């Protein structure tokens, strides 16, 4: 479903990180398997080559949380006009208090541990339900 | 530029924005409204420091960079008992607990 | 402007916004009143709940470089079942 | 203009003066003179705020009507010892007696 | 510039420009970098320390001048350390 | 000794207190004996006639506290340029650390519980003996 | 042009061009760019900056001059205000 | 000193006041003793007839404020050159702020509730050294 | 034949003339020279109406006999906060009080 | 407006004064710093009502004119063994004797 | 400010201000300690005896109109004589 | 040596009672003597006419007990201003807890049954003490 476009036509795009995170950039390649590309430090850019028509989105290198790039959540390249690199803005979406909550906690406790918090159990499934990128791209593909 | 800002007095706790080159006084009007007490019966405090009511938020310190929407500045009320002004009181949150052993 | 009242557990009032407040499906619909009281949070997390309203309303739909919302590790949990409660 | 400050650390004061228009790490450079720790090994809070060595006293909202000599500003210190910074402590100090009667 | 230390009787360090310290004779006395004062505690010294940028500031001034703060439960403490260092 | 010259010459002043104490202005007669005058507040200005070789001073109107007039102590109306009145800046002077803390606790106690606190019998006559106008006026003289 | 800024006793700021606040005497001694009347509040210095440009205005002039108005409520104020000026 | 000229010689002049007050004209006699004249109502305008060398000047005719006539204090009709009469504008002279000031005040309170004002004592004596011809006479000389 | 006008903007009242023949854009200038702020960052009124740059200050009903100098006509001014356009804010003079009884 | 109270448990009775505008919290800090409790183990009664912190003296029914020096208002005090919180239990005061012959 | 406790013949405690007990100079020589036995005083005559510490503190230097200070009578015997050992 | 001055010269006055009690206003001649005067009735004004420089004092009516006018012991009419009559307030005094309480026994119990009641002597001499006006003239005569 979510696919990239074996175009052949390059086209070079600025991967910048405005967020305070180590952002991994990840590629659907043609049949739609993301691949993770090398990580990005907070507040870094770098000039990288790619192709128009190809799909990229951005996470959180280690905690795969999802974060916006030029607003939205899937960057395809496209012509560069006039020699302009084409820019991708790597932000910080404006996260529910809920996942904020999650993520913090996830960041504290250790997996096997979840289950020992006093909280309800229904907390403990969310906690454990932590940011996979294949799932969220099944949750698009329906 | 826009300045976030908590005023505190006793266990009431504003939470209202305004301008760095607004005024002490034009904040005490937003007080006015909504606990119903003129800017006459009002002094506004940084820490412990009395404000003047022709200065403006900036020169007070309350800046966009240290008076932020997710971490707000706190500023002192005092209201005017009768004839004389209370000391300025702001009641503390509550505390947290102790962190669990799973988390610390 | 228009504000409203929520008072925590331990007797704290904060009064924010109505618009900020709004943010929160569930605020609105207990506020439709001015007044709203949560016996079970305590003040330590009602108030970063009002940052959040103050954080929520200004960076959404920004371009300019959003940051971190913070939370000290020592309140994690309490805001944790709080967002639950009020799904925010 | 002129600011007069307070650089705190645990049981340590330092009082010193600088200008709005100088920088966090111009602080951290005065304080190496004194407290001989280089600027890298020094980080300055203002509350709990970290302050970000690019940044004017002024811009972190330490500004002269704030920062008076008769009453300075408070700026936290925090060292690292060997590659952690701790976390900041400032001692509070002395508590005053309680009036005499002849006083209240 | 020169710094000097007062130590204070709980203990407490403060680091005081040299030339701001020895505007008390009796301070100088004790220095002809580290002082300790018994019998005068942090919440005094800090305030004394604090009168000697005032006063270096404001001496000789055509700027108004502000009145020197002193609250009114420390108001006899530090009376008497003034008295002490003569300033 | 520092008495008013009667010139019979005019010389219009601005009485301007720049100090956060109610000013008693004083005039020393020309038998020098001093007159006390009309109070200010503080931040407030008047306009007022006196004459060439007219001697002024001023003092806290509750406590007779010193005060600096043109970063003096005494204050002599001078030739009125061009009809411009002569400017007098009332002043707080930087006291000593001792005076300022008897002038705080001369202000919490009453003179009849000096002999309660537990000072040295030196400051017990420190507090007693608080400022008068006639004795700094002989002070200078000396 | 010069400006001069004139603050009343509840805060509010009455900017007035310098030539014409130089006409009190009183107003030029206190300059020598903002003067701040801790006893005048506004519905008075406000009729002050007015007489300042109904002096400039009309003093040697031919044409017919008109009363400088002032209601009632406020004149008890102004002669106050007035006296301690002396303009 | 000041007085009028009894020069015998017939001068016509205009009266024009030129102000919101009723004016009164007075003319300063031989003797030097001032003499009040018909009142001039405002903008009203009269052809009268005086003589060279005569003095006159002009007041509030309710207040006895003092007015300007041809922007000075004193008015002397020349000579008719020609058959033009001598004109005389009465204006509104610029009062300072206290004048004006103490007018408004003097316009309001009763002579006798000047001392119940709360203001100071010295504006009391001000209040009452309301306007007076023969004081600013005396003045003069 | 010259208007005599304040400028009024929350407690800021700014005092000047100008001639019928002036346009809204010069009076704008003057403001910029006073305040330190453009004109594309202003709006002024006269009442609730907003003027337009061009027009001149005659024909916006601002004449030499209703704008004297012993009683001028008030101009509202309006500022850009940021982006957006702060609302018209006139503070109020003080009030005086009641008239004394022997002035009654 | 000053209000005068006994505040009343047990054989203690504390004579204070508040503002009608204070709260029962505010109270309750008063109780604290003079029997060393702290609000969380206090409970306020005017007769067998329970006071809510927020509320103010005067909503309580506490007023200048029926609080008076001369007679003031009891308000009743329990405090919490732990987990329970105790009864309310005032203790009368003694009985007068009868009058005398000479007095009826 | 500072507080004093006044202890009666029953058991009762007293706690009143200070300042309000230093009226009485009986008392000012019992304390020069925090408490005061009354060994000879009920406590429907101390409480009464509190009453007027707050009443004379109160409207003494007042031009408001001055309230009676009421006395009952089957207490007026045991107050008079309180009144005249505590010289107040 | 208290006593009013014959000046001729007359005052209005306000007799304003602002006391639970019924005032006895009290003229001191010029002799010096006390003269009663019509009582006024709690909560009660009159309008009299007096003169400058006349010393005027306010007792109960039913006890002699002391009060005050205009926060003092005497009253003297002073200059009209205005025509504007002078203004007399009389009003309670903060009694002693001790001449307090005599007030409350004496008007419970009669005089000849003060020996039979159970107190020291000392109280007994005090009650009998009652407030008298020749008394206290004396003893601001005193002063
Ligand atoms: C190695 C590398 C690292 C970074 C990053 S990221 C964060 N820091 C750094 C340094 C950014 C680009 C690259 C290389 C130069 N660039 C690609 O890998 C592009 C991107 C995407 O568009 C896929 N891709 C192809 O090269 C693909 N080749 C083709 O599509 C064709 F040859 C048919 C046209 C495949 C993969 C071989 C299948
Ligand atoms: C009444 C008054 C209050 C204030 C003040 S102060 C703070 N707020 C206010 C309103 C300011 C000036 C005044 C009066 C108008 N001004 C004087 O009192 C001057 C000042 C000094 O210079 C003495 N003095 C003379 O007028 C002296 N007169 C003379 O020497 C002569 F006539 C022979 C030359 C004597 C005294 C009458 C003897
Ligand atoms: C009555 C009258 C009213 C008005 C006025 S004013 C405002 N509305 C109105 C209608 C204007 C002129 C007059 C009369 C016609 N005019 C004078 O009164 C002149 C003016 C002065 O100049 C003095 N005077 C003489 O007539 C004097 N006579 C002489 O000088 C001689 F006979 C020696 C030459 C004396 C007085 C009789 C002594
Ligand atoms: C009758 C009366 C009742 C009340 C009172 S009181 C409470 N409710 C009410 C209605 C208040 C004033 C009055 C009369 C009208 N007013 C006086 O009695 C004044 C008061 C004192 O000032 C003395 N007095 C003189 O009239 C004295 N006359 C003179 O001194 C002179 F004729 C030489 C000047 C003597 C006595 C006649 C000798």
């Amino acid at each position: 479903v979510l696919r990239s476009v074996n175009s052949r036509e390059p086209s070079q795009v600025i991967f910048c990180n405005r967020s305070p995170r180590v952002v991994l950039p990840v590629w659907l390649n043609f049949d739609g398997e993301p691949q993770p590309y090398p990580t990005l430090p907070p507040g870094t850019g770098r000039r990288i080559h790619s192709y128009r028509g190809h799909l990229w989105l951005f996470r959180d290198a280690g905690t795969h949380d999802g974060l916006l790039v030029n607003q939205t959540e899937l960057f395809v390249p496209s012509l560069n006009v006039d020699g302009q690199p084409i820019f991708a803005n790597i932000t910080l979406p404006v996260y529910t208090l809920k996942e904020r909550c999650l993520q913090v906690v996830r960041s504290l406790v250790k997996p096997e541990n979840y289950r020992r918090l006093d909280i309800v159990r229904s907390l403990y499934e969310d906690l454990e339900d932590h940011p996979n990128v294949q799932k969220d791209l099944e949750r698009l593909t329906q | 530029m826009d300045v976030f800002l908590m005023i505190r007095r006793h266990k009431t706790t504003i939470f209202t924005d305004a301008k760095e080159s607004s005024t002490v006084f034009e904040l005490k009007r937003i007080v006015e409204g909504i606990l119903k007490r003129p800017p006459d019966e009002q002094r506004l405090y940084k820490d412990d420091q009395l404000l003047d009511d022709g200065k403006t938020l900036g020169e007070c310190g309350f800046t966009s960079q240290t008076a932020r929407p997710q971490a707000p500045a706190t500023v002192g009320l005092a209201f005017r008992a009768d004839d004389t002004f209370e000391a300025l009181c702001i009641e503390p949150f509550s505390s947290p607990p102790e962190l669990p052993d799973v988390m610390k | 402007m228009m504000y409203v009242k929520l008072i925590s557990s331990d007797g704290h009032e904060f009064i924010v916004k109505r618009e900020h407040a709004l943010t929160s499906g569930t605020i609105k619909a207990m506020l439709s009143t001015n007044e709203v009281n949560f016996r079970e949070i305590p003040s330590h997390v009602l108030s970063k709940v009002c940052m959040y309203f103050t954080y929520k309303v200004r960076y959404t739909n920004s371009s300019t470089e959003i940051p971190e919302f913070p939370i000290a590790p020592e309140i994690a949990l309490e805001l944790l079942m709080a967002a639950n409660f009020l799904d925010c």
